[PDB]
């Protein structure tokens, strides 16, 4: 019976990790579709829950079409890849902006995507060019405390690391606040 | 594995499945084993009541399985299965087994203990009715895992597997727990997830490295099958053939160029039973372009919507989201990305029709649908969501139009 | 083909079992009506399958599966009715097939809670004297020269309760006489042979005798129930003995169906029977003798005062000691049968529970038998070789 948004930069994977969630399958192996909006439910603590995810846009000409959602949800996350900080720096100025202007008080949880590449040599090749790529889980703890936010979540795209985690989190911010 | 030796195994595998909650195949386990006393006390002529091991065929056909010590003995263990089917939420097949013991009750005439036998039928029956249809029975997420290396596994150096893991074990649980546990016996590093989803076999993995191919499957029917298996229950209890979708589109994976196979595999002993893991045997795949399964898939997000309009809770939050993904697309393709590119009128001329026609009926039911699925996100909106729904018509009104100009054809 | 009208005799013909207040025969019918109703939707795809319910289901147009069950339905009420409650067990046995299949769950439940309120309720009527299915006898009627069922027809009636032999006479007399010729029909007492001719024609008369449903060695076992004895009989056996012509015969009449039926009574079509040797004639009695303690010891909730008595009976100008003329030689000895006389000792078993039963009022009481037991035990059990 749960309400959950998905904010974020475009291209932060936040559709690319939904989709394999709900769908058991790999990631980069997710059987594709339209529709967007997806939601499943999942085993925590002790009880099960049904887990409803909205999607949204980073693409800038979809914002004042983006906000008349976030009505009714009862827990929000906000999602950037630890790979491009250009992300992380728009996260703390576009959102955290935006969930002060629309359901300000309900718990919204930052979460880092994509730390497998954190550790992949080749994009450090291509991330030393522009000489900028690490976003430390110090910096992330700290990122997500200064913004008032209840947890920040190094989650993976594949590997699976990170994952399962933040959706329970994302739930046991309900039950326990 | 003779009688002597064959009975120990069920037991110890009947303690062991209940101490750690395989319920439902320790279940099994009794009611397996049950039989398998059944024929050797036919094979030595002591007497459906009493005709060898098939009577047991009737809740499960792997009870054939056992047949290659008393009467009070085979009645106490059915006594002790049919408590293990109460636990393990499958309260349908302890019918099916109270009739062997009703049928030497009355040859013994009791009556009292005939009594409160049909009594305890009785309070599972009524404990159905408001299990049953509500979602709260769940064992599902069977998968379909494959190790792969020569030199590395012993007794299971490449078969194909199909493990019944439980509750909602999702694949981040079982992956993690494959890798973890085989991991550390053969070295860190070397013990690739080889998530692959394709039949794989090439073994183009240079050999210094240990596979082990893992993809969640759905227990799998057919159109006249979808009839008799109505309820949660059906599905799970004997279960033939699994299926998963795999992508093969074209180059990589992600409207026109995409497609994807549905590989069924089988099971060979049908599900439940003692053993948690069964292999699979063949992988026959149904290939479907990317207009079959354009009419299969954008046919799939239609019954869904249709499917939470009979329920009768309808919960606020489960609806406004699929409608979303029905009306108001935003970071995906979009519904009408199907109509554009094998509906339109320069498109769909060597698509065959008949294909196109169905693809016309299912796209007006999920309109005349979508339409009543709007006014039901009306009914329990309340406050501030109504200002909401207002946009949600007007994205479905504009969703109208646009489906009227590729199509050459008015909608209503 | 055809009668698929005389569905409507049954019902019919049951509401005036109904009526006469004689249920048994009643319920009965409605079974062959979903009787026959099952073989007409089997011709058509949409039969002898109850079978286990009565073998005598052989004798059996819009048609639904509901219509089926609510001629089941409107049948367990009357077994019910009826207390034959032994039934309802295999007869709402199919009509489940048919609810799982559409699996109505909420009906299969109060169904098979139906069926658990059946076999708790004959739990606690079963060895009670609360049971009265009825009363058999054999009929004939000779009306060769007047108005006969073909010709002498015999047949053996079923009437409910307890009344009989009197009562049925009486009143099959008063009914037969005044569509028959008033005080033109005979009593007709004796019940061996009966052959016409050999008594002149007065154009009317009747037989009457009781009958018990007779069970051979091998049924006894199976039928140790007490619906048992009077259901599946196909036969029931009288005992005419002559004593002396002046040994005991017995006529062991067997009959074309089984009860129970549609119609209170039914053809017979083979009477049978034997003239037993008077030293067969004491197997007979004592062995009688010694299950009707052994039913009065084990019952429980025993009659008390009805166990006393049985006792004071066993020894003796007249006891049971016609083993005394029954050691002292005398016929084809076979073992003599006299272990069925040693078995019967131990029902000295008797006394004992007896022992338990009593107050010490008749604390005395007892031990006074157990000495008229005793002199009549060992004492008189030196006319057969040692004592138990």
């Amino acid at each position: 019976a749960i309400k959950c948004v998905v904010v974020g930069d475009g291209a932060v994977g936040k559709t690319c990790l939904l989709i394999s969630y709900t769908t058991n399958a790999f990631p980069g192996e997710y059987i594709p579709t339209v529709f967007d909006n997806y939601s499943a439910n999942v085993m925590v603590d002790g009880k099960p829950v049904n887990l409803g995810l909205w999607d949204t846009a980073g693409q800038e000409d979809y914002d004042r079409l983006r906000p008349l959602s976030y009505p009714q949800t009862d827990v929000f996350l906000i999602c950037f890849s630890l790979v491009s900080p250009a992300s992380f720096e728009n996260v703390r100025a576009k959102w955290y902006p935006e969930v002060r202007h629309h359901c300000p008080h309900t718990p919204i949880l930052l979460v880092g995507t994509k730390l497998d590449l954190r550790d992949d040599k080749d994009t450090i090749e291509r991330l030393r060019d522009k000489k900028l790529a690490p976003i430390t889980y110090p910096q992330g703890l700290a990122m997500a405390r200064e913004i008032g936010s209840v947890k920040y979540l190094e989650c993976s795209a594949l590997t699976q690391r990170g994952l399962k985690t933040v959706f329970d989190e994302a739930i046991r911010a309900v039950l326990c606040p | 594995s003779t009688p002597e030796l064959r009975r120990t195994w069920l037991e110890s595998m009947a303690k062991i499945h209940a101490r750690n909650g395989d319920l439902s195949e320790a279940a099994m386990c009794y009611i397996h084993i049950a039989a398998l006393i059944a024929e050797y006390l036919k094979r030595k002529g002591y007497w459906m009541f009493s005709m060898g091991w098939p009577a047991f065929l009737s809740i499960t056909p792997n009870i054939k399985e056992e047949g290659a010590y008393n009467e009070n003995i085979l009645v106490e263990q059915l006594y002790m299965c049919v408590e293990f089917l109460w636990k393990s939420e499958r309260y349908e097949l302890i019918a099916d087994v109270n009739k062997p013991i009703i049928a030497v009750f009355e040859k013994q005439r009791d009556f009292k203990k005939l009594s409160d036998l049909y009594y305890d039928i009785h309070r599972s029956y009524l404990k159905v009715a408001e299990v049953v249809n509500s979602e709260k029975r769940l064992f599902g997420r069977y998968y379909r895992v494959a190790f792969y290396g020569q030199g590395f596994f012993e007794e299971e150096e490449g078969k194909e597997y199909i493990y019944k893991e439980p509750k909602l074990t999702g694949l981040s649980e079982i992956s993690q727990r494959l890798l973890k546990l085989y991991a550390d016996k053969f070295g860190a590093d070397n013990v690739k997830i080889i998530q692959d989803s394709n039949k794989v076999n090439p073994k183009d993995l240079d050999p210094k490295y240990a596979y082990i191919q893992v993809t969640y499957v759905t227990p799998f029917f057919e159109e006249k099958e979808i009839e008799d298996r109505k309820t949660d229950f059906e599905m799970h209890h004997n279960i033939n053939r699994f299926v998963f979708e795999t992508p093969f589109t074209l180059s990589g994976k992600k409207v026109a160029e995409q497609c994807k196979r549905r590989t069924i595999l089988t099971t060979s002993h049908l599900f439940p039973y003692v053993k948690k893991r069964i292999q699979v045997i063949s992988q026959s795949s149904t290939e479907l372009n990317p207009i079959e399964v354009a009419i299969d898939e954008m046919s799939k997000k239609v019954s869904e919507l249709n499917q939470l309009c009979t329920m009768e809770e309808v919960d606020m939050i489960r609806l406004q989201l699929k409608l979303q993904g029905s009306v108001s697309v935003k970071v995906n393709a979009g519904p009408m990305a199907y109509a554009r590119a094998f509906l339109e009128e320069t498109n769909a001329k060597k698509y065959p029709d008949n294909q196109v026609k169905l693809l016309k009926e299912i796209f007006r039911q999920f309109a005349d649908a979508c339409g009543q699925a709007l006014d039901v996100n009306e009914r329990l909106i309340k406050e501030d969501q109504l200002e909401y729904q207002e946009e949600l018509r007007s994205h479905y009104k504009d969703m109208l139009s646009e489906l009227s100009t590729v199509m050459n054809e008015q909608i209503t």
